[PDB]
């Protein structure tokens, strides 16, 4: 059998768990300027943007597990 | 009358020859009185310079700003500052210490004029006094 | 362009402060991820393909977003290593500020021509009345010799600072980077259809991106 009660709840507890993945924060330097350290910020911002683009497709995913699992109920059923 | 009058006109030649070679002896002396004169003026000027244009110049190459200039490279730097500052005022202070014998030399030699001419002074007194007595002699 | 090893090291301290919240919270998403595989809420063979995806991406992805964390890390510290290095500069709070350098070489060329002429002049004060009293001009090489040498320090140091500072990192972390988004956009193209279509089964069997994130991993233990 399918639980669609308790599917969905793990899917859910996914998609907290995959957006509860917070920024990088980026790095201070205030008096520092060179580029070998200034530079890093790109790589954080880089990182981030991966990380928001696994956040989108989760997001997504989510969805795509849940209707998968309301269809083998439909489909199940019959 | 004639081996007494040479005799007093002997030693009135003699003091006249002292005389002119203690005026002559003088005017070399003061002859380096005044070119001691013109080194100590010059001297003491470059003096003055040493001190503004050099010693006191050292601190604007120092970096003693913590905010700006701090590590090993500070530490690199502020030795070999300190072997030039030192440098500096080592070299400062052997141009007081040639200006000191050359203000002591000027000294000693403007003594040894003040000798020449108290002996050119005795020198022509006593050739004054030689030849009235080779004078009234004859 | 001017360094603070304060401050550098300030960042340090702040940049392993969020890679271990990072950290934690990744991991609390892999553990979200692997309970879907160990329930038994859904069955049948759209189960096996959410199993495959899931084992074969999802937690790679989150693992190698963590190896991308430890990547950072690691070339934040041969970041200070390669400054220490260029530079000769081991100090944990050492400040350079190649202007304030630059600044203090603008002040030699006056020096160095005040010693050249006063050496010149009291060269000549010495010798004109050497005749009368025989005194000897101080060498003027003493001052110069440290005098230059400083100045080379000075001249080292600001040309190291330049050199350092067009010093480039690898490639490591945006190879890495990349390989995310490919295989992110991998799956987003597969989300249209279902789980279990022949394009998009046989990719969420294909174990190639796991292997490859868990060698990355191995890698890192040593």
């Amino acid at each position: 059998g399918t639980d669609y009660s308790a599917w969905s709840e793990l899917t859910s507890s996914v998609n907290t768990s995959v957006s509860g993945i917070v920024d990088l924060a980026s790095l201070t330097f205030t008096t520092t300027t060179m580029t070998p350290f200034t530079s890093f910020n790109e790589d954080i911002s880089s990182f981030n943007t991966a990380v928001a683009k696994l956040q989108s497709f989760t997001s997504t995913d989510v969805t795509h597990m849940n209707q998968a699992a309301e269809n083998k109920v439909t489909d199940d059923s019959n | 009358s004639e081996t007494s009058a040479s005799y007093y006109q002997d030693l009135a030649n003699k003091e006249s020859a002292n005389y002119n070679n203690a005026i002559s002896q003088k005017a070399a002396i003061d002859a380096q009185i005044s070119r001691l004169e013109t080194a100590k003026t010059n001297l003491s000027t470059q003096i003055n310079n040493f001190q503004t244009d050099i010693v006191d110049k050292m601190s604007d190459i120092e970096g003693e700003d913590s905010s700006q200039f701090k590590g090993d490279r500070k530490t690199k730097y502020a030795e070999q500052y300190t072997s030039t500052k030192s440098a500096a005022t080592t070299n400062k202070t052997s141009h007081d210490t040639n200006l000191t014998s050359i203000t002591n030399k000027i000294t000693e030699l403007q003594t040894q004029s003040t000798s020449l001419q108290s002996a050119a002074d005795t020198a022509y007194s006593n050739m004054l006094s030689y030849q009235a007595s080779a004078n009234a002699a004859n | 362009m001017k360094i603070d090893m304060t401050e550098v090291n300030n960042q340090k301290t702040a940049l392993a402060n969020s890679i271990s919240n990072l950290n934690g919270q990744i991991d609390t998403a892999k553990n979200s991820l692997t309970n879907l595989t160990s329930s038994s809420s859904l069955t049948g063979d759209v189960k096996t393909a959410i199993d495959a995806k899931i084992n074969n991406y999802q937690v790679p992805l989150l693992t190698n977003f963590t190896n991308a964390l430890t990547t950072l890390s690691a070339q934040y510290d041969k970041t200070i290593e390669q400054f220490q290095s260029t530079v000769s500069e081991n100090a944990a709070d050492a400040v350079i500020d190649t202007d304030y350098l630059q600044g203090l070489l603008d002040n030699y060329s006056g020096i160095e021509t005040s010693i050249s002429t006063i050496n010149t002049e009291t060269s000549t004060i010495y010798s004109s009345i050497s005749d009368i009293i025989s005194l000897t001009n101080p060498d003027s090489s003493t001052i110069t010799t440290p005098l230059a040498a400083a100045k080379t320090i000075l001249t080292d140091t600001k040309t190291n600072m330049e050199s350092f500072n067009g010093w480039t990192r690898g490639t490591e972390l945006a190879d890495l980077l990349l390989s995310q988004t490919q295989t992110i956009e991998t799956l987003i193209g597969y989300a249209s259809s279902g789980y279990t279509a022949a394009d998009a089964k046989s990719f969420y069997n294909n174990n190639e991106f796991l292997q490859g994130v868990n060698k990355i991993a191995e890698a890192i233990a040593n």
